RNA sequence: GCUCGCCGGAAGACCAAGGGUUCCUGUCCAACGUUAAUCGGGGCAGGGUGAGUCGACCCCUAAGGCGAGGCCGAAAGGCGUAGUCGAUGGGAAACAGGUUAAUAUUCCUGUACUUGGUGUUACUGCGAAGGGGGGACGGAGAAGGCUAUGUUGGCCGGGCGACGGUUGUCCCGGUUUAAGCGUGUAGGCUGGUUUUCCAGGCAAAUCCGGAAAAUCAAGGCUGAGGCGUGAUGACGAGGCACUACGGUGCUGAAGCAACAAAUGCCCUGCUUCCAGGAAAAGCCUCUAAGCAUCAGGUAACAUCAAAUCGUACCCCAAACCGACACAGGUGGUCAGGUAGAGAAUACCAAGGCGCUUGAGAGAACUCGGGUGAAGGAACUAGGCAAAAUGGUGCCGUAACUUCGGGAGAAGGCACGCUGAUAUGUAGGUGAGGUCCCUCGCGGAUGGAGCUGAAAUCAGUCGAAGAUACCAGCUGGCUGCAACUGUUUAUUAAAAACACAGCACUGUGCAAACACGAAAGUGGACGUAUACGGUGUGACGCCUGCCCGGUGCCGGAAGGUUAAU
RNA sequence: AGGACCGAACCGACUAAUGUUGAAAAAUUAGCGGAUGACUUGUGGCUGGGGGUGAAAGGCCAAUCAAACCGGGAGAUAGCU
């Protein structure tokens, strides 16, 4: 649900957050936790190579089974819990022989609903199972793109993979970005459309919700000098440029895959 | 004993402050200099 | 055990001073400067054989030499180790 | 006025002393040109 | 030595970083001290820094550094695995009094506590580089119980007082006592016990987890404080005795209660909200291989060991950083009385200082202030500066609006002291005594005693009762920017930048892009509700026409065209 | 609850005066803004010169920045003084 906080200040006066009394609200799961430090943009050379990132709230990892090959064993939802790394909203299932794992939770998923997996899984949400033994047609995320790999596709928050048609050897799924690509038979996929398709209704308010979220300012290029980006300078409001990227690079328009290797399985691009 | 008068010399034989003479005398040459054109 | 050349190149030089007075006449205990490197293992076997008293605990510290100016030319003194040694009762050197 | 210069042993020894300047061939150049000239305080270890 | 003055949330005290003998004593005034100098942080000599418990060292790791092999690179070299190092973090234990001129959790007195090695006694399963638990931990809010600590009364000791009174509801001082041990509380958490089974915890496991029952409704964990012991000990106002007249030896009464109360403890808790909140070792269990009448482990007693390094002194400053004994800068800890909401402010307590030139004169002029006739912005670029307002409660408050605001709008009334209500109110706190149980650090009761606002009525004094310090000037029209923020350290704080919001565009993951000859890394342990770039900059109404030029995207027929 | 309100520590620097061979190579004095957050601060580390970093001034990078500092080519060159 989206609730409209009252301008009692005027920092709140355009807030609308994301409530969902749903989610947990004791600690998660301890054995399945890990240290995800912050790096601010910076790689190991130490130069800033993605800019715009850095401060935020600490982040603890949670360890989610995008693989999902415990085949075969029926598992029991616990709860839902909050992911800080990512849009959507993970759920805590425990298996029938005790061992528990955080999944990415869909749409109907909630306390006390069965997972299995495999072959003999039922075609219900939440089911994962080799995309060959799907119906064509059904809402399908986390998708393979190589076998065993673990869950590539349609991650975030609202996400659904549509299946087109099937060849037997190969599968065209038409994705997200309505990209329709060719993907082997045999990638394990999961039933059902993630549950957090609102994430996208909340809007921030103010400054200090997006930097504590670790997005930093993003200061625009005809503010800068011609020293810094090829936008800068003019007295007052010129621009009379070709907009570019500050390294020199055609932006708005300009196309740049040139990968050359994954062009067999492209059917037709997006548009 | 005085050593450091051989020192304390070499202050501003390196300076950079244009507004004020020599690094250290504040005038207002800056107002003169401004107007003079 | 400690050999015995180790046990002798440690004790150097008694140390005389008003406080030592005090702490000989009322407290029963000698400050004695001893080896830069001698721990206080090695200075209680020490106080037990040379000078055949029943020493109790040894408690030491090193004073850092001050520095001082020979004419105009500066220099620093030799910095040394001070001891503490303790005795019960029995003494008469 | 917060000055330049506000000391401090451990950022002293870890940015130009003995064992950072033997770490690389860099700084064993500048040790010979110690050596070299014949500075007696060579390093700034103590 | 007697006064006067200043600080007293510091200009007091203790530290860390930093300094490196400035610390203490004796001795000298060459130079240093912006003056004299007998003085000194100056010169010379001597002395002073005592640790199983304080900190370091040590175990473990964060950010990161190095990096056997490995990959890559003209060379130098770069990245990086297993590892190794790296606190600002986690890990065992000491407190009270006394002593020096200078050391104190170090020395002495008294009372403690912890960890290993070894021996003995008694029992019997021990045993990892592996598994699990624990370590393990966000912000804000709210009390409750406490304590530090302060006030008052009682008690003890002392005094009848320079000038009216003062044997009294009078004046002054003290009324202190730790660690540790035992008790177990105010609280907070969790249902407990037993049995059976299991695709998991790489193998294994009695341990973790999961699934079935039976049985009981209680146990367990954590936990401030108080209490008794420690402690018929120490300290104690003072007195006695010698006085190197500085002090030094001897002796020593009362040593309680009530009230108030922390930002400190319970509390690493409770409640609540998203921005969803370190790692590993020590520690507790589980076994594996092996050991298996051993090796070991467990409980009691005894004994040994706890090394090495720093311990002075300054540390908001004359000793660190500022070339100076410099009006500056510098992180942490303690924090009393009165008034006060308060760590503000004013005066004070303990404590420390009067700032390393003084003595006169009482010109102009300059700096910092006080007052002022009459006019009240006429000065000036401009109310710059100065002046004025200031607190609490109550009444009352407009246009406009995103319904929150505007708004403390504006504008008024009361404020001291004394008595009565009420020989101090409502309230808080609360003993004796009575009753009842598990039978205690208990439950109902009961009001002694202590504390104590707020208001009304009546009277009084002054020119003035928020009388001192402290402590909003207000309103109307309007440009710009929505706003909180950020910026040219050192002439520009803004209409500049940012910002939430919007739009376009790119990118299907070995992504786009960026750093890198490359390896590799960020993006991201993210997956088109995501990420990058560009432009605009809340919100309301909207964002019209033009693709000829340039750029970008799509096209391949034809013309031109490289190496070959 | 609040990038809420008033106001100390703390952070900063809007106005004026003094100072400007200063007490100080940017301060003092009287006022002033934020003061639970895009806050502030101690300790250590990381990013380096046509490079870093930058809520963007061409600012900061050891009192030095439209290309730091030190050494070297180097006795650069100077139709100029």
């Amino acid at each position: 649900a989206v609730v409209k906080c009252k301008p009692t200040s005027p920092g709140r006066r355009h807030v609308v957050k994301v409530v969902n009394p749903e989610l947990h609200k004791g600690k998660p799961f301890a054995p399945l936790l890990e240290k995800n430090s912050k790096s601010g943009g910076r790689n190991n050379n130490g130069r800033i190579t993605t800019r715009h990132i850095g401060g935020g709230h600490k982040q603890a990892y949670r360890i989610v089974d995008f693989k999902r090959n415990k085949d075969g064993i029926p598992a029991v939802v616990e709860r839902l819990e909050y992911d800080p790394n990512r849009s959507a909203n993970i759920a805590l299932v425990l298996y029938k022989d005790g061992e528990r794992r955080y999944i990415l939770a869909p749409k109907g998923l909630k306390a006390g609903d069965q997972i299995q997996s495999g072959v003999d899984a039922a075609i219900k949400p939440g089911n994962t199972l080799p995309m060959r033994n799907i119906p064509v047609g059904s809402t399908v995320h986390n998708v393979e793109m190589k076998p065993g790999k673990g869950g590539q596709l349609a991650r975030s928050a609202g996400t659904y993979v549509q299946i087109v048609a099937r060849d037997g050897a190969y599968v065209t799924l038409r994705l997200r970005s309505g990209e329709m690509r060719k993907v082997e038979a045999d990638c394990r996929a999961t039933l059902g459309e993630v549950g957090n398709a609102e994430h996208m209704l909340r809007v921030l308010g103010k400054a200090g919700a997006a930097r504590w979220r670790g997005v930093r300012p993003t200061v625009r290029g005809t503010a800068m000098n011609p020293v810094d980006h090829p936008h800068g300078g003019g007295e007052g409001r010129n621009f009379g440029k070709h907009p570019v990227t500050p390294w020199g690079v055609q932006t708005k328009g300009k196309k740049t895959r040139s990968n050359k290797r994954t062009d067999k399985f492209i059917v037709r691009r997006r548009s | 004993m005085d050593i450091n008068w051989r020192h304390n010399q070499s202050t501003f034989y390196h300076f950079t402050s244009d507004h004020r003479i020599s690094g250290w005398k504040e005038t207002n040459a800056m107002y003169v200099a401004l107007n003079s054109q | 055990m400690i050999r015995e050349e180790r046990l002798l190149k440690v004790l150097r030089a008694p140390h005389v001073s008003e406080k030592a007075s005090t702490a000989m006449e009322k407290s029963n205990t000698i400050v004695l400067k001893v080896a830069k490197d001698a721990t206080k293992a090695e200075i209680k076997a020490a106080v037990q054989k040379l000078f055949e008293v029943e020493v109790e605990v040894v408690n030491t510290l090193v004073v850092k030499g001050k520095v001082k100016r020979h004419g105009q030319r500066i220099g620093r003194r030799s910095d040394w180790k001070k001891a503490y040694v303790t005795l019960k009762e029995g003494q008469n050197l | 006025m917060k000055r330049t210069f506000q000391p401090s042993v451990l950022k002293r020894n870890r940015s130009h002393g003995f064992r950072a300047r033997m770490a690389t061939k860099n700084g064993r150049q500048v040790l010979a040109r110690r050596r070299a000239k014949g500075r007696a305080r060579l390093t700034v270890s103590k």
